[PDB]
RNA sequence: ACCGUGAGGGAAAGGUGAAAAGAACCUCGAACAGAGGAGUGCAAUAGACCCUGAACCCGUCUGCCUACAAGCGGUAGGAGCGCCAGGUGUGACUGCGUGCCUUUUGCAUAAUGAACCUACGAGUUACUGUUUGUGGCAAGGUUAAUUGUU
RNA sequence: UGACCGAUGGAGUGAGGGCAUGGGUGCUAAGGUCCAUGUCCGAGAGGAGAAGAAUCCGGACCACCGGCUAAGGUCCCGAAA
RNA sequence: AUAUCGGUAGGGGAGCAUUCCAGCGACGUAGAAGGGAAAAGGGCGACUUUUUCUGGAGUUUCUGGAAAAGCAAA
């Protein structure tokens, strides 16, 4: 039987407050912007944050190609991967990711600041990265947000 | 009087169940279960055809069991079943007692051989 | 008193020690013998004067 | 006389097997596997009763941080102001107000935001 | 109207007629009137007061419904593997149930 | 019984019911192979292996979950769904977590050990010393073998 | 503080190990080996160091959805600038 | 009142269950023991009570007594 009578309430699928926000990447640093984006996606800015529920915001990033990498990171940061075959290690750069597309670079950075579980694998799908300032997300009425305020 | 009352209740319940049983069939229960799973839920006449033409040995005994279950339905309802009116509503295969034998192996060793048996129960009911 | 309410004097009787009957008793496992050596074996006795 | 405690011996196992219900595979009903699983769970439960307080305090602190950043302050600054002004409302109450009574949380923040 | 007040060293949010469980209060009877005057916050349907040295004049009067409510049993298990050490005890926490009559 | 040329070694295996009243007859089926009835009986889920009828192990039905997911399989949180009025089944998702015994300075150890369940399985008794708890008598204490009356 | 000492009943142990300091030996090698003085593991859980027997902090009667700190920390995984 | 309460080898203290016995109380074909399910309880625990289904003939409380007196691994 329950002798507590004063509990903390967890949010659930029917009680979360999910919103669409738009942030800009005009001159921000890649890691410093992506940490704030990870906090937005996880829902650390909501007073009803619940670590076992998708309670964050759907984030649209515009002007993704204007992001800034300081130092020699654009070609001096060596990402390594493996194909699974002998002699199968490969190298690539943030420049290679940017050439492929800005969404791939942003997804790679944000996955790594997100939790490593099923919930984080679900959360990463709430992020939308676009190269220019033109995107098509009507019927949801996204709200502009100043990322420098956060 | 308690056992008499319980027995009367069970006997009254039995009057509305239409079933037949095959007990101590000297044959692998795992092999009989394939045929049982094949015919579970079928209309009775289609199931009879399937059992008649199946390529498994156990279907010959299952066919006789299903015929007996249909006859029990007819006796307990005091009429005859129309075409396409009955279906196999329940069927299970259970393991029974095992005969144990010994088969000689090389260099003097001896191994056990298990000859298994099974029970089968069939219910029939109307397609309601 | 009578035969149905017999009572010995306080402290006159005492339960015996039983070893090797589990961890809660504090006397299980090695059963007060320690681990190895001659003194832990069945049939050990002391040679008097040795 | 000869004493064998068959019924007591069996009842002791059956009581624990009643508690191992819901486990996976042999761990639910096979006696030497089920008993082994049950005690490890009891050690886990002892540790988890201690770690539960840490987890709930962390949850309260995160919720308070979110509400304070809505109000324009950080958690550390808000707690420093609260302790300087000497109000004794604990983190559980503050987090409950933050999630369910935002006007009361705003009142707390405005009292110490001087 | 709700107040934040502590009862037996734990802060609770309480309204009128609530039926709380609190830590055991010794030497009480059914129907006895208990008093708790250490309110930290008062929220009167819109007007909120916060007390540093508590809220002056605030007060919660309760009546005891059950003087001894025992919680669910908890198994306390200690074990150190490969050492033979093992003990298993039982614990039940003790509460009293009160009903809040007036919230000043 | 079985095993051994032989001397010799050496098992397993009790229980229907008060009373055989131990199931005439009918149905399916080549057949009691088996079953469904009828009948006997307090009871046949007491039907011949028959009192009771546990576990490991094997099935069917019903409820919930499950085909993007990764480690001792639990533990602490926690939506939804489903049953019988505050209890109960399941459990999306989250945190923490390298079984147990023994042996060791030290074992997740790739050191030892166990297929699983039920049953069996290991500080006992006698005598003589000694210490102590409790008692009876007390400058004394106590009988042994044995003998009488019952 | 309280357990120092006497007398008596019951023992177990007599394979140790790491670190720091003073040394011998070795090659001013060894997670080496032999002594001395402390300490910890042994027989000790909890916190930080990604994950570590003895390095840093700290000795677990039980419960609690309360508060303060130690070492070490406060961009995200991960609590706090 | 204050203090204390991590523990291997090991020392000490206090108890539960089992089989049988004496004394005193009881229960049972209007349902004993055993088996299945559910619920409650104990400074703490070994364990103990209650309801119901199966079962169809024995069982049990308190005090004291005696032991073929408790298994997870050989
Ligand atoms: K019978
Ligand atoms: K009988
Ligand atoms: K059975
Ligand atoms: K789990
Ligand atoms: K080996
Ligand atoms: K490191
Ligand atoms: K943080
Ligand atoms: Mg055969
Ligand atoms: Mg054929
Ligand atoms: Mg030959
Ligand atoms: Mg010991
Ligand atoms: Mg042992
Ligand atoms: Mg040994
Ligand atoms: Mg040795
Ligand atoms: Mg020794
Ligand atoms: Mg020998
Ligand atoms: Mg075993
Ligand atoms: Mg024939
Ligand atoms: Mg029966
Ligand atoms: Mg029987
Ligand atoms: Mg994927
Ligand atoms: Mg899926
Ligand atoms: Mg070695
Ligand atoms: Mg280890
Ligand atoms: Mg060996
Ligand atoms: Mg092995
Ligand atoms: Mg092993
Ligand atoms: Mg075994
Ligand atoms: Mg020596
Ligand atoms: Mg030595
Ligand atoms: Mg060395
Ligand atoms: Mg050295
Ligand atoms: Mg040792
Ligand atoms: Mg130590
Ligand atoms: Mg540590
Ligand atoms: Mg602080
Ligand atoms: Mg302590
Ligand atoms: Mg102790
Ligand atoms: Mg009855
Ligand atoms: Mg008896
Ligand atoms: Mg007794
Ligand atoms: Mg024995
Ligand atoms: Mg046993
Ligand atoms: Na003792």
């Amino acid at each position: 039987m329950d002798t507590l009578s004063f509990k903390t309430i967890s949010a659930n699928k029917a009680t979360v407050t999910k919103e669409w926000v738009i942030v800009d990447a005009e001159g921000q640093t890649l890691g410093r912007m992506c940490a704030k984006v990870a906090k937005l996606l996880r829902g650390k800015y909501k007073p009803n944050f619940t670590p076992h529920v998708d309670c964050g915001d759907n984030v649209i990033v515009i002007n993704a190609d204007k992001i800034v990498l300081s130092g020699n990171k654009w070609d001096g940061r060596i990402y390594l991967r493996h194909t699974g075959y002998p002699g199968g290690q490969r190298q690539f750069t943030p420049r290679d990711f940017m050439n492929k597309g800005p969404e791939y670079l942003f997804r790679k950075v944000v996955k790594g600041m997100l939790p490593k579980n099923r919930l984080g694998a679900k959360i990463i799908g709430n992020l939308y990265v676009y190269a220019g300032t033109e995107h098509k997300h009507e019927a949801q009425q996204p709200r502009q947000l100043d990322i420098n305020s956060l | 009087a308690r056992k008499h009352n319980s027995a009367e209740a069970r006997k009254e319940a039995l009057k509305q169940m239409y079933f037949a049983k095959l007990r101590n069939v000297p044959t692998s229960p795992r092999k009989m279960r394939l045929v049982a799973d094949m015919i579970r839920g079928m209309e009775v006449n289609r199931a009879l055809g399937v059992l008649k033409f199946s390529n498994k040995e156990a279907s010959a005994r299952v066919e006789k069991l299903l015929r007996s279950a249909v006859a029990n339905w007819e006796e307990k309802n005091e009429r005859k079943a129309e075409e396409g009116e009955l279906f196999v509503s329940r069927i299970c295969v259970d393991g029974a007692s095992t005969l144990k034998r010994l088969r000689p192996a090389p260099q003097g060793r001896g191994y056990r051989i298990r000859k298994r048996s099974n029970h089968v129960t069939i219910y029939v009911d109307t397609l309601n | 008193m009578n035969l149905s309410s017999l009572k010995p004097a306080e402290g006159a009787v005492k339960s015996r020690k039983r070893i090797g009957r589990g961890p809660g008793s504090g006397l299980g496992g090695t059963s007060t013998r320690g681990h190895k050596g001659a003194k832990s074996r069945s049939g050990y006795s002391k040679k008097i004067g040795f | 006389p000869r004493s064998v405690n068959h019924v007591a011996s069996r009842a002791k196992r059956k009581r624990i097997l009643k508690l191992t219900r819901g486990y996976f595979g042999a761990r639910k009903n096979v006696w030497t596997v089920a008993k082994n699983t049950w005690e490890k769970g009891l050690t886990y439960a002892y540790r988890d009763r201690k770690s539960k307080k840490r987890n709930f305090r962390a949850l309260w602190i995160q919720r308070i941080n979110a509400a304070a950043r809505l109000e324009g302050m950080s958690y550390s600054r808000l707690m420093g102001a609260l302790h300087a002004n000497g109000i004794e409302i604990n983190r559980k109450v503050l987090a409950d107000l933050a999630m369910n009574h935002p006007e009361a949380f705003r009142a707390i923040v405005a009292k110490v935001k001087n | 109207m709700y107040v934040i007040v502590d009862i037996q060293g734990q802060q609770m949010k309480v309204e009128q007629g609530r039926r709380l469980f609190v830590h055991h209060i010794k030497d009480v009877e059914s129907g006895a009137s208990v008093e708790f005057d250490k309110v930290l916050l008062v929220d009167n349907n819109g007007a909120i007061t916060v007390g540093s040295p508590l809220v002056e004049g605030a007060k919660v009067v309760c009546e005891v419904l059950t003087p001894l409510v025992k919680g669910d049993k908890v198994l306390i298990f200690h074990k150190k593997r490969r050492k033979g050490y093992r003990k298993l005890n039982g614990h039940r926490q003790q509460f009293t149930e009160i009903l809040v009559k007036e919230v000043v």
